[PDB]
RNA sequence: AGCCAGGAUGUUGGCUUAGAAGCAGCCAUCAUUUAAAGAAAGCGUAAUAGCUCACUGGUCGAGUCGGCCUGCGCGGAAGAU
């Protein structure tokens, strides 16, 4: 990658990529094809998991058919189905009431080593920490 | 270790004294034990940046004057009444 | 800016890599852009690992300021801005190779390839410095040679 | 124009400048704050 | 001082509000990736968006900054034969 174009990136569906209230139309209509995200997306869908968002970028210019492309999930997001209370608060931040794991917070990140500039594989679990702790999420470590 | 430097004064009285200031100089005098009260003058501009810190007032100086180094504490200053200006100081021995 | 407690240790980690190093090579970044350099770091992170650090200095007083010790040539190349890739556990590998390929997509400059301090030249990209382990290709003609 | 007797920087963009013996202010952002010395 | 770059993340902080996403307010004014990036100084908006700014990295390559003391001058300064 050293150019770029157009990207609109939306937590979508991966079980069905079909949708209409969330996004539908708005995912792609600026020369993009709704037709051609059911048949290339899936394809490279049913080799990995499919139920939770999957931000995807559509490479289209003017030349109709474009190249779907893939992403990564976000490591904000990544405390909540992988650590404990999905919300990661619930209360106005003043006083610390969520937690995280001393045994997780690095197993997580190395999914995720694909966008981290950390050189180090243990660099990358630095910077989850800042992450894992946004409203002061205490760990047990 | 303030090293003030001083001139010992001809003339004294209220004149005098006007004269000095005018010419970039106050009148300061030592007194002391002993020894007799010294009057001196002193280059005006010189004591004033010192005396802008506090260290000035509270540690010991040394008035340099016939080439003898006096040791002495700065006991009171006489300002000038609406200037960033001395009009005269008393210096104790120490 | 500090003081003189803390530019120094630029120039302790230059000095370092400068001198504790192998073949570097160089990246005149005069606008560098989020993926110019977070394409060099996938490119430095396959190397061993965080060794081939590549910081924008060019001061005289900062990448400079340790080519007394070791590279006493960086004196010509230190005028505006020069990246210098100085390397540390292996030797040339494909760092060069690399920054060729990828200065070669319009990733900036790098100053004519100005080059670091290794041989007993200057500016000269060359493409000897790839294989450095292979030691399966005297294996691959045996069982052809026997029959005839 | 204001034309005034105390003339100032009224913000970071405004200017003083004389001109033919005449304390201005001369403001590239805001028209308002051009002002002149009388 | 200009000139070239960035000017991020949690994050659009929550509310109360019609809406509030730095910029209606009211309030906290914290932390992250650290070269550095204000829960934001101005413009901008339906509000976002968008355009600047703060600080910082580069270029450049010698002086520069704004207080104090005092001298002389400038404006403030329009009248009737």
């Amino acid at each position: 990658a050293k150019k770029v174009q157009a990207y609109v990136k939306l937590q979508v569906a991966a079980g069905m990529a079909n949708p209409s209230p969330p996004v539908g139309p708005a995912l792609g209509q600026q020369g993009v094809n709704i037709m051609e995200f059911c048949k290339a997306f899936n394809a490279k869908t049913d080799s990995i998991e499919k139920g939770l968002p999957i931000p995807v970028v559509i490479t289209v210019y003017a030349d109709r058919s474009f190249t779907f492309v893939t992403k990564t999930p976000p490591a904000a997001v990544l405390l909540k189905k992988a650590a404990g209370i999905k919300s990661g608060s619930g209360k106005p931040n003043k006083d610390k009431v969520g937690k995280i794991s001393r045994a997780q917070l690095q197993e997580i990140a190395q999914t995720k080593a694909a966008d981290m500039t950390g050189a180090d594989i243990e660099a990358m679990t630095r910077s989850i920490e800042g992450t894992a702790r946004s409203m002061g999420l205490v760990v047990e470590d | 270790m303030f090293t003030i430097n001083a001139e010992v004064r001809k003339e004294q009285g209220k004149g005098a004294s006007r004269r000095l200031r005018a010419a970039n100089k106050f009148p300061a005098i030592i007194y002391g034990g002993k020894e007799a009260p010294l009057a001196i003058e002193l280059d005006h501009d010189k004591v004033m940046n010192m005396q802008a810190k506090a260290e000035f007032y509270s540690e010991v100086l040394t008035i340099v004057v016939d080439g003898k180094e006096i040791k002495v504490k700065a006991q009171d200053v006489q300002r000038h009444p609406y200037k960033p200006k001395l009009q005269h100081i008393d210096f104790v021995r120490a | 800016m500090a003081l003189n407690l803390q530019d120094k240790q630029a120039i302790v980690a230059e000095v370092s890599e400068v001198a504790k190093g192998a073949l570097s090579a160089v990246v005149a970044d005069s606008r560098g852009v989020t993926v110019d350099k977070m394409t060099e770091l996938r490119k430095a992170g396959r190397e061993a690992g965080v060794y081939m650090r590549v910081v924008r200095n060019t001061l005289l007083r900062r990448a400079v300021e340790g080519t007394p010790f070791e590279c006493l040539k960086d004196a010509f190349v230190g005028p505006t801005l020069i990246a210098y890739s100085m390397e540390h556990p292996g030797a040339a590998a494909r760092l060069f190779k690399e920054f060729a390929k990828a200065n070669a997509k319009f990733e900036v400059k790098a100053a004519a390839f100005e080059g670091e301090l290794i041989p007993a030249s200057q500016i000269d990209r060359l493409a000897t410095l790839p294989t450095y382990e292979e030691a399966i290709a005297r294996l691959m003609a045996t069982m052809k040679e026997a029959s005839a | 124009m204001k034309v005034r007797a105390s003339v100032k920087k009224l913000c970071r963009n405004c200017k003083i400048v004389k001109r033919d013996g005449v304390i201005r202010v001369i403001c590239s952002a805001e028209p308002k704050h051009k002002q002149r010395q009388g």
